[PDB]
Formats: structure tokens, C-alpha cells, sequence
């Protein structure tokens, strides 16, 4: 039922990026692994939702 | 004149912000008190000629989306009239004078005078930089030229100077009528990164300190006074919050009009008439 009704999506999993400032606790705005969001993402996974 | 503090601030902040951001050691000095990683990340992202991100400035209520990574929002505030003159006479003039200007110029020889040429008719000369003339020097101003005796000054035949002067509109009499107003403008540095908001605050305070010496707010917009708000989420229900710290800039300035007087009197005349009663 879900495979019939859902649309194909790419799912990628959140984790906090280890670029957070050890004092201020905020992301580095230049971080390449996360583009200023505090959250980095694992490689994408194909799923239907 | 009538004045628009918001448009002044926009016009003044944008070039100054650009010229600081293109100059790495200035930011390195401004941010010396911040955490090392905050400083280096800001300098890497926004600073220097290769900077891939950019800051932006504009008024509130645009119809389009802004650069919420770093944006100075300018926001015209309250004001009130504070001090009035008797008769509302702010000043009087014999010759309608425009804005104050400073221009670079060089001397040239002409007919055994030195002259400086200026782009506009000189309504009043305030200062020729680094020169004080004696009466022997026969200082004269005429049209858009300043003229200066050659005889003793031949060594200066190509001397480079700055002229501080003011335009003239026209040869007319009048009264400058008006009053003083105290007026507020708010500025906030929006960023979705809190450390960027804190750095934009520091940069803005530096810019305003530097601005206090400018001719614009030396002659007008006097007594700059700064107040600072809390850091808070400006918007809270996106995929992320947007933060900012407001600052309020308060200025005292004159609002006035040139009331020209057409009446002129150039001769009294006397007559005696006899009363035979
Ligand atoms: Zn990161």
C-alpha cells in the first residue's frame, strides 16, 4: 500500500556537525560540511514516502 | 533644509561597509576581542576580495526575499522638535548658499597668479588646506576659482591642496526659518547565525564611530546617540530562527526653509515740507 501511494524521495539523516564552536556553541559559518546550519547530513538514501 | 535621516544612513553605511569588508586587517582589528574561531570564521566567510558570501543593506518592507545570512535592515523611527529660535529665525544670509563640499585641487600659474579651480561656484570659502594667507598674498575668490599671488610663492607652482567650501545657489536675501528636531532610526543586523549577528553588531558600532567625524553629521545630524537592544529571534517559525540585535541611532538636526526676501532698499531720500498752520 505505501509503495503504491507514496512518492519517491531521497532521505538523508541529520546529525550535529562537529564544527560547533567549543565555547559559543554555534556553527562556523564557513564550514564546508554544513553550510552554516548546525546540522550535517549523512549520504542520501532512496525511500518512498 | 528638509532632511531624511534614513536615506543618509543608507548612503553612508553602504560604501563604508564595503570598504571595511574589502580590507582584512581592519576586521582583524575590530574583532580582536571575540573568540578566535568566531573571528577566523567571519573573516574567512565575509571578508577580503575573495569573500564568497556578502552583506547587504536596505530599508524594511521590501517585497522580495533578502540575504538573511547577513543583512542590515534600516528602519525609520520616531522624532520630536526640541529647540526653537525666536521668530523661528535659524539664520540669515545675503547670498543663497548650498551644501558644504570638500574637493581636491592643484595650484596652477596663470598671469603671475596662482589659482585653484573648483567644480562649482564658490559661495563661501571655509579653508584652503594647510595654507594661511597674509594680506600681501592678495587672496581673492571669483566665480568658481580661487586666486593667489604668484610673486613670492613660485616654489608652490604645482602645490596640491584640499578646498573646503560651499556652493552658492543665487544672489538673494532671505531668512532661514525652521527648528531643531531630535529623530531616531533603528538598525538591526539580521543573521540566522548568532555569531554572525554579534560580529555584524561590532562592525556596525565601528562604522558609526568612524561616521561621527564625517562632514555630513558634523554640519547636520549632530549629537549622535546610540542605544542597543537584546539579541533575540526576529522570526521563530521557519526551518530555522533568524536572530538580530537592534541598535537605535538618535540624531539632532535642523529642519528649515529659505524664505527669500524680495524687498530691497537702496536709497533714502529727505524732504522738508512747511507747515503754515
Ligand atoms: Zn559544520
Amino acid at each position: 500500500f505505501i509503495n503504491d501511494r507514496g512518492i519517491k524521495v531521497l532521505w538523508e539523516e541529520a546529525y550535529f556537525c562537529p564544527c560547533l564552536n567549543p565555547d559559543t556553541g554555534h556553527p562556523r559559518v564557513d564550514c564546508p560540511r554544513c553550510h552554516g546550519k548546525g546540522i550535517a547530513y549523512l549520504p542520501p538514501k532512496e525511500t518512498i514516502m | 533644509a528638509i532632511t531624511s535621516v534614513d536615506s543618509y544612513l543608507l548612503s553612508e553605511i553602504k560604501p563604508r561597509l564595503n570598504t571595511v569588508l574589502e580590507n582584512c586587517y581592519i576586521i582583524d582589528e575590530v574583532l580582536k576581542d571575540f573568540d578566535y574561531q568566531t573571528r577566523e570564521s567571519f573573516k574567512e566567510a565575509f571578508c577580503g576580495k575573495n569573500a564568497q558570501h556578502e552583506v547587504t543593506v536596505g530599508f524594511n518592507f521590501p517585497k522580495f526575499k533578502n540575504n538573511y545570512e547577513a543583512h542590515y535592515l534600516i528602519q525609520l523611527g520616531q522624532g520630536q522638535e526640541t529647540k526653537n529660535s525666536l521668530g523661528s529665525i535659524q539664520s540669515s544670509y545675503f547670498e543663497a548658499t548650498g551644501d558644504t563640499l570638500v574637493e581636491s585641487s592643484t595650484a596652477i600659474r596663470e598671469d603671475d597668479k596662482l589659482v585653484f579651480t573648483v567644480s562649482k561656484p564658490i559661495g563661501e570659502l571655509i579653508k584652503v588646506e594647510d595654507i594661511e594667507f597674509a594680506k600681501y598674498d592678495n587672496l581673492q575668490v571669483e566665480g568658481n576659482k580661487v586666486s593667489f599671488k604668484y610673486q613670492t610663492n613660485e616654489d608652490y607652482e604645482n602645490y596640491n591642496a584640499n578646498i573646503i567650501f560651499t556652493e552658492k545657489k543665487n544672489d538673494s536675501k532671505g531668512l532661514v526659518k525652521g527648528f531643531t528636531v531630535e529623530e531616531q532610526v533603528t538598525v538591526v543586523g539580521l543573521s540566522f547565525n548568532v555569531d554572525v549577528a554579534r560580529c555584524l553588531d561590532a562592525v556596525l558600532k565601528m562604522i558609526l564611530i568612524s561616521m561621527r567625524d564625517s562632514i555630513e553629521e558634523q554640519q547636520t545630524f549632530q549629537l549622535q546617540n546610540l542605544s542597543f537592544g537584546d539579541i533575540a529571534p526576529i522570526i521563530e517559525d521557519g526551518d530555522s530562527m533568524i536572530f538580530g540585535r537592534p541598535t537605535i541611532i538618535k540624531y539632532t538636526s535642523s529642519l528649515d526653509l529659505d524664505y527669500t526676501i524680495t524687498q530691497d532698499i537702496n536709497k533714502l531720500t529727505f524732504k522738508e515740507r512747511k507747515d503754515w498752520k
